[PDB]
């Protein structure tokens, strides 16, 4: 048997950068932003789709 | 900051201005045959006469 | 006293020839020690693929007894003198040296021309030296970088007499017998192309007069009428590849056409080998060495070890590069390699320049030291040049040799040109023709 | 800066009438002098004031 | 001839080790390359001894017995 | 005159904080290629002193708090151990690029 | 033997100019 | 047991007695040479029988 | 002009040799009595950890400096360190020697020995070993000073591979202390001016002045022991006790060794001459290699025979070689043969100090162990002055004495030392 | 191919203790041939052996007249049934040997532990002699080990000679080996590497006055008293039961009661342990040695 | 080797993680510490921390009456061979007056043993493993030992 979270090629890359990350264990709420940038992205696609679709 | 103002580093720009200078040569040549300037292309004695 | 005044202050060397027309030169010293030897123009570039062997062959069978000394009797002659016999054979030069005391050199003289012009091939010890020569042949591929060196030349000079080996092949070593070593022995062991080089406490009228005593009249004759010619060798862009991962390292050499013997650039050639240089593991200078190539390889780990060459032979050569490498860093040397020599090619510098000027130097007097090199630089001269050229002479092009010249001379000779590789071993990561041929030449210049 | 930002914030929201063209120009003035000049004199200071050197 | 290169012919280099620190104008022969020797393996550390009391009973006074099993670890006994 | 500057110092390096964290001036120091060279030339027990110590600065961050205030550092116990490795390697460095530059 | 080892001729392949292994390159390489 | 032929240099460097005097080594028998590659006539040997094999049972 | 050599003894100890023949390269070596003998079982390798760094930073030179500067006029640094002695040679133009004497100077006297430097070159320490190592004759030679020797000359010159990853710059900075003294220091120069050679010594050799720590004296011990490595080639090396350098019995020692075979002199030879070599080969028809291994330290010797054969025929060959140098001992042997050793050791001596590194080594050798230079024409009337009954003594004394045997192969038919 | 890892990893763990090792070195350098073998695989012979060799030695020395099938719980009729059905094909005698002749020598291996190992044997009985019971009675007279945790070995006349003289932690004692044709017996010493000198030559002065003749009949009945229980507790187990018929078997080709072993034991004299001890004094001696030997006496030393 | 009954050994040795591992059950008066004793490299404590949840939660959901038998078969060859020898003995004797009051006969530990089957050992499992806060003890390079939320969440499936 093998660990399938690492060996899986899509599932090793997505566990190497988000799963098993080594991040600093200090970072406050300043370091949400990326992620809340992101999130912000995804959601203007998704509304925008909605928009353009009907527009 | 005083890393190129020495003898070693004024011999190594002053053999690399010929290579340097044809490169800008090239890409000025190049910009001018993609955008035609009339500026340039009006004085070469052949391609001026297709704007006419 | 300076280096030019000091270089002018070492002895001369005597030149003066027989009525055969074989060359007799000395060099005299105050040692008590003087090395006489024998250099003859034969090798692989004068043997014709059906005796491809005949002169290594002949090396081997030149020790093993004589006309005058037969058996070992010539051996205990040696071994009663003291002395040390030596020889040595090439695609171009064969050689016959001794060392000995100053007081027995008519002994020395007498041995040389019975070595050179009374040699005996007796049937049984043509058979025991074939099998030491398949011996030989077996010990020295078990070596590594000549494997690497007579493929390099092959691919190199192929179809040419300069791509076959020294030893030649196994085949020729089996079916060759003692007359075509007959012929090969009557056809290239003439008096014009034979010099007697005397390096040491040898005094010249003492050598001209043993040479004319016993080594007078060795051939004069070439029995028809016909003096073999060297046609110019063609050097063929291209690459060889003996893939065996068993071996734990690689060794790739990667070269390109040298300017010759009497070809000036070959100074300058020298003085840009001296400025990208030589390593091996067990250097202690560390990540501080000037070499670029060599910093780059010991901070990386990449290399075992490297080396710069260059090679001469009539109106051809090799030079370049060769390196032992692990499986893993193989493309990393030849990128680096590329760029070091391109680095010479367009932006060489005076102060690397003047260092590898200054390296030169060192290394040509460093070698001129000693009896024996000295003799054998005599001897090669004398075939080579025509002349024994002058440490003055040297020093001369030496100085004479600046940044621009250099970068002239490597763009000449490394720039966009095709180059022979030759690669044995886990050579799996060593780069493709197309890629080296891509790092021969750069897109900025 | 941070204050400089919300400043020209409000200028670039109010029209061109006096006293809003000077004080934009200076808080652009003080924006560029804080970003390029100011800065990196205050860090030399600091290292100084640390004894860095 | 005080000096063992000149007293020992052949076995000057074996009776002498040279290294250079930095590297001369001629390269030398037989420059020689280690080719990756292996590694060996990684062991747990075992307890020293700093008490006669501990290292009572470590001397050996028996023949020495190896022995090894399928699923039972390996047990040498002296 | 030099009393009053050691006393401005001494109020800065209050007012700078890295001393709540436990932390000294050389542990402050960003790591530039010459300080992590000085860095793997320090000895085993400064360098365990120092990577305890960021460890410890970086714990109270991450509780968002400080160290109390016996346990402060204070600025006439804060030794510069980095400086001497710090100037060695900066000044080998600049030997290296005279050498270069000549 | 490695000395065995003698490259296959290639005169299927060759340019014009190189045909022959008794005439040097660079007077004809550079026009290649 | 002082000067041996270097190929790279095409000088005589320094080497010791046994790579100088001695370059053949000391091996009992010289051992055979390799196979004849690109050769015009093969002769390729039966191994075992071919009845005996290609059975899949 | 070339002139005679120049010697002066310096009130601190150091003796200064100069010989200017107006050389193209100038050629400075420093001599000291630090070898491997003189370390003892806390700090082995220390010699060689030593030798390996001379090019680390110095007071005054950083290693940067060094290498780049050496490496830019084209000079060389090395250091050749037997088991009594260390030589720092550097070479290079007349013009640039001035910054070749105070980087040699620098180097031997004046050593930081940073920490992360010795750090740093035990990685190269294993590299160089393991490259003296590749092949079997250096092992076996190490294995037999091991064996014969108890204390002094038993240390190796490489660092056991305990003491590998151990070796501080405390013990370096203690073994230069105590080695590196004035008193122990010979400072040789060929191609320079003594006067200048001379004035630099007394400018840079003000530090240490002392006469150093004494060493031990060896002791033998004999013995044997064997690597079974399973090679096609055995290896055995046999050895006895024999007389220090610098004497008479040390002289005929030598003689005997040029008697037996002091190794080939054609390439490709049969050895007809050579005694061990007639011996074995009136016998064998498998190849070998047998010698006469002499090796005198300035406090004792070692001689004894070498012998590489084959796994089945080794006994054959050792016992061979045994029972041709127990009849020199007996005295079957010729005054033509006798006359033969002399003229082939006299040529073997002028050979190597022909060469100008072989001048320089044996000018500083001779500087250390006596303070004066010896001319070659007295050695050659010394090697004449050795007798026909000196050679037969020091052949008995080897035969009677105790025997120390390192041996390496495949060993299922290699005798012991009571099978001889 | 796949094992010859494991070879060199169960090597490694069996030397990860440096008793192992100064056992294989001892070997070495006691015999010559046939018992200088080491039980452990050599660094060079891994890789090299090959499954032609491991069928040639199994086909040369796993034969009937070689084995012995021993049974605890098991039926006599089961085990000749299975012994027929499977052992009957097996040839005979196979190969002789090789008789393992005697040398002596020492080596002394250095590689800084903190502590010095040093063992100091002789050549003595083999299996199934009274010489070699006298050897047995005399080791455990010197002091095969300890009885009791954390003690401080009042009967065990090595410990005390040693423990005399020091302060530093030690241990001595009384290493026997014995075989078909040959025996080892001698001393084994881990000590200081300073005190080690010290502590080799009162071990070896109290077996020369052993030797001499300084022993009292009590202490003589205590070692056969140790000797006895020793040998009860080994049969005391299944694993040493089997083990001890196995190896009756294999030696004697008959099985031996336990009480008849004690009664021998018993029959052991005080004689004879001074006879056998006068043996190991005489001599020749095999020494291996490791650690830190800068204080460890050589073997012309002693 | 890799063909071992044990599948964390199998695992272990086929993809050469671990230098060792054992499984403890330490028992005081109403009180054990149950559980496993690994020993590894730096690179491996991750890995080997999954597969031993692994496989402790795939006792804990998924049990079988093969796997079961042989570990029966296993505990009773352990106790035997533990109980012969009278050192043993008097061991056992003296740890169960002193714990249980009485010394637990061997065929009670095979009656035992035979009423263990798969569907208890399940449940039994699931009692004591599952979804239950562990104690953690680490020494060495233990930078790869995965954090305790980390190990929390391999102690419960999301499977089952
Ligand atoms: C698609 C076909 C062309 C592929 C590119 C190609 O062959 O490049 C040739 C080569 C690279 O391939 P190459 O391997 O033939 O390069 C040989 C280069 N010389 C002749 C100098 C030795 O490209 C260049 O040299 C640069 C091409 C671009 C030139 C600059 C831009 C010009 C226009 C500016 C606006
Ligand atoms: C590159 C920058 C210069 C480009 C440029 O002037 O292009 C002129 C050319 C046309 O040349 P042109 O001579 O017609 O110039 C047009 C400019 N006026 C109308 C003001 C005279 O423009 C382009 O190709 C567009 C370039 C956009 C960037
Ligand atoms: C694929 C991604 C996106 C799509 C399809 C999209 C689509 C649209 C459409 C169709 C409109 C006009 C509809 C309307 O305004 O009623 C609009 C308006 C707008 N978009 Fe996007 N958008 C996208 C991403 C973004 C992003 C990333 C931003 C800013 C960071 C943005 C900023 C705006 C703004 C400010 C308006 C003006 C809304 C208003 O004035 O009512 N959009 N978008």
């Amino acid at each position: 048997m093998t660990n399938m979270r690492k060996t899986h090629p899509l599932f090793k890359i997505i566990n190497h950068s988000f799963i098993d990350l080594p991040a600093p264990s200090n970072i406050s709420s300043w370091w949400n932003f990326g992620s809340l940038l992101g999130v912000c992205l995804m959601v203007q696609i998704i509304t925008g789709l909605f928009l353009a679709m009907h527009y | 900051l005083s890393r190129f103002l020495g003898p070693r580093y004024r011999e190594l720009a002053r053999n690399w201005i010929p290579t340097a200078g044809m490169w800008g040569t090239v890409g000025a040549v190049g910009l001018v045959w993609a955008t035609d300037w009339r500026l340039i292309l009006d004085w070469v004695p052949y391609i001026n006469g297709k704007f006419k | 006293a300076t280096f030019a005044q000091a270089l002018q202050s070492v002895p001369e060397t005597q030149v003066s020839i027989l009525d055969n027309g074989l060359r007799v030169a000395s060099e005299q010293s105050s040692h008590a020690t003087c090395t006489v030897g024998v250099w003859i123009d034969a090798g692989s570039r004068y043997e014709t693929e059906k005796n491809n062997g005949a002169g290594y062959f002949l090396e081997h069978l030149a020790f093993k007894g004589t006309k005058n000394r037969p058996g070992n009797a010539l051996e205990k002659e040696v071994e009663s003198i003291g002395a040390h016999l030596n020889a040595y054979s090439t695609r171009e030069h064969t050689a016959y040296l001794i060392k000995a005391l100053s007081k027995d050199l008519p002994k020395v003289v007498e041995l040389l021309a019975d070595i050179v012009q009374n040699s005996s091939l007796e049937d049984s010890q043509i058979e025991k030296e074939r099998d030491v020569i398949l011996r030989e042949m077996q010990e020295n591929d078990a070596s590594m970088q000549n494997v690497v060196f007579d493929y390099l030349h092959a691919t190199a000079f192929q179809g040419t007499p300069l791509a076959q080996a020294v030893e030649g092949p196994s085949e020729n070593v089996r079916r060759l017998s003692r007359t075509d070593l007959t012929d090969y022995l009557n056809r290239h062991y003439k008096a014009p192309r034979m010099v007697l080089a005397a390096a040491g406490g040898v005094e010249h009228q003492q050598l001209l007069d043993l040479a004319q005593k016993h080594l007078s009249s060795v051939s004069r004759v070439y029995e028809e009428d016909a003096v073999p010619g060297l046609t110019p060798c063609r050097f063929t862009g291209s690459e060889i590849r003996h893939r065996d991962d068993a071996l734990p390292l690689a060794h790739v050499a990667i070269a390109v056409e040298g300017p010759g013997w009497a070809n000036p650039d070959n100074v300058t050639l020298q003085v840009a080998n001296a400025i990208i240089g030589h390593y091996d593991c067990t250097y202690g200078g560390g990540v501080h060495l000037s070499s670029p190539l060599a910093s780059v390889a010991v901070a990386n780990k990449l290399c075992q070890s490297f080396q710069t060459f260059n090679i001469s032979y009539s109106d051809t050569g090799l030079l370049g590069a060769h390196f032992v490498c692990d499986a893993m860093s193989i493309d990393d040397m030849v990128f680096f390699l590329q760029g070091q020599w391109m680095r010479l090619c367009t932006s060489a510098t005076e102060s690397e320049v003047t260092r590898g000027k200054n390296i030169l130097r060192n290394a040509l007097v460093s070698h001129l030291d000693g009896t024996t090199p000295v003799c054998e630089d005599i001897g090669r001269s004398l075939l080579t040049y025509g002349r024994r050229i002058p440490l003055a002479e040297w020093e001369s092009r030496i100085q004479e040799v600046d940044a621009q010249m250099l970068r002239d001379i490597c763009s000449k000779y490394f720039y966009d040109q095709c180059p022979a590789v030759a690669g044995y071993g886990p050579i799996e990561q060593l780069p493709d023709y197309n890629r080296i041929r891509s790092g021969m030449f750069w897109l900025r210049f | 800066l941070v204050a400089n930002l919300l400043i020209l914030t409000w200028i670039g929201g109010q029209p061109v009438e006096h006293p809003f063209i000077i004080i934009g120009q200076l808080a652009s003035i003080s924006y560029f002098s804080i970003i390029l000049i100011l800065m990196p004199i205050s860090g030399i200071i600091e290292d100084k004031m640390l004894k860095l050197y | 001839m005080l000096s063992v290169a000149a007293r020992s012919g052949p076995f000057a280099p074996v009776l002498s080790a040279t290294s250079r620190g930095v590297a001369g104008a001629l390269r030398p022969l037989l420059q020689g390359a280690v080719p990756a020797a292996s590694e060996p393996p990684v062991l747990d550390v075992k307890r020293p001894f700093l008490c006669r009391e501990s290292l009572s009973g470590q001397a050996a006074a028996r023949p020495l017995v190896a022995t090894v099993g399928l699923n039972v670890p390996a047990s040498v006994r002296f | 005159s030099s009393k009053w500057l050691d006393g401005f110092r001494k109020w800065y390096y209050n007012a700078a904080g890295f001393n709540k964290l436990g932390l000294m001036r050389d542990d402050t120091l960003h790591e530039t290629e010459d300080v992590k060279e000085a860095i793997r030339r320090l000895p085993e027990d400064l360098y365990n002193d120092r990577m305890f110590r960021i460890k410890r600065a970086l714990d109270l961050t991450m509780r968002h708090q400080i160290l109390p205030k016996d346990q402060w550092t204070k600025y006439e116990e804060d030794k510069f151990y980095l400086e001497p490795y710090l100037k060695e390697v900066i000044r080998e460095r600049k030997e290296r690029e005279e050498w270069a530059k000549k | 033997s490695h000395t065995d080892v003698k490259v296959p001729d290639f005169s299927d392949y060759r340019r014009a100019e190189v045909l022959d292994s008794t005439k040097s390159s660079k007077e004809s390489s550079e026009a290649r | 047991m002082y000067y041996k032929f270097s190929s790279f240099t095409q000088k005589l460097a320094g080497a010791w007695a046994s790579e100088a005097y001695t370059p053949q080594g000391l091996k009992p028998v010289s051992x055979x040479x390799x196979x004849x590659x690109x050769x015009x006539x093969x002769x390729x040997x039966x191994x075992x029988x071919x009845x005996x094999x290609s059975g899949k049972n | 002009q070339p002139q005679d050599l120049e010697f002066t003894k310096l009130p601190n100890g150091l003796v200064i040799a100069s010989l200017e023949n107006y050389a193209p390269l100038s050629r400075i070596g420093l001599f000291v009595k630090a070898g491997s003998r003189y370390e003892d079982s806390n700090n082995l390798g220390t010699s060689h950890l030593l030798r390996l760094a001379s090019s680390l930073t110095t007071k005054g030179a950083s290693s940067f400096k060094i290498t780049r500067g050496i490496e830019a006029v084209g000079g060389k640094l090395s250091v050749t360190a037997t088991r009594e002695n260390m030589a720092y040679t550097v070479e290079g133009i007349r013009s640039d020697i001035e910054i070749l004497m105070e980087f040699l100077l620098n180097v031997t006297t004046a050593p930081e020995f940073r920490r992360w430097e010795v750090a740093a070159l035990r990685s190269q320490l294993k590299i160089d070993k393991a490259v003296a190592f590749q092949n079997s004759q250096t092992r076996i030679i190490e294995n037999l000073h091991d064996v014969a020797y108890k204390n002094a000359l038993a240390n190796p010159l490489y660092c056991p591979d305990y003491r590998m990853g151990k070796i501080t710059s405390e013990e370096l900075h203690y073994f230069v202390q105590n080695h590196f003294t004035s008193a122990r220091m010979a400072l040789v120069g060929l191609g320079v001016s003594h006067s200048v050679l001379k004035q630099v010594a007394e400018q840079f050799l003000n530090m240490r002045g002392g006469l150093g720590l004494a060493g031990a004296k060896a002791k033998y011990r004999g013995g044997e022991i064997r690597e079974q490595n399973g090679d096609n080639l055995v290896h055995a090396a046999i050895v006895a006790e024999s007389a220090a350098i610098g004497n008479a019995e040390a002289n005929a020692f030598s003689v005997l060794q040029h008697l037996l075979g002091a190794g080939p002199h054609i390439k490709r030879g049969n050895n007809t001459t050579s005694l061990l070599s007639q011996s074995v080969a009136k016998g064998s028809h498998q190849p070998f290699d047998v010698s006469a291994f002499n090796a005198s330290y300035s406090d004792s010797g070692l001689f004894g025979i070498y012998t590489i054969s084959q796994a089945a025929a080794a006994g054959e060959v050792i016992n061979a070689a045994y029972n041709q140098v127990k009849a020199v001992a007996q005295g079957n042997l010729s005054s033509a043969d006798v006359q033969a050793a002399k003229n082939k050791l006299k040529a073997g001596y002028l050979m190597s100090v022909e060469t100008s590194e072989g001048f320089l080594s044996e000018i500083g050798s001779q500087a250390l162990a006596a303070g004066s230079y010896m001319p070659p024409s007295t050695v050659l009337q010394q090697i004449d002055s050795v007798a026909d009954a000196d050679v037969v003594k020091a052949a008995k004394k080897f035969v009677s004495g105790k025997k120390s045997m390192a041996a390496s192969g495949n060993l299922g038919h290699t005798p012991f030392l009571d099978e001889l």
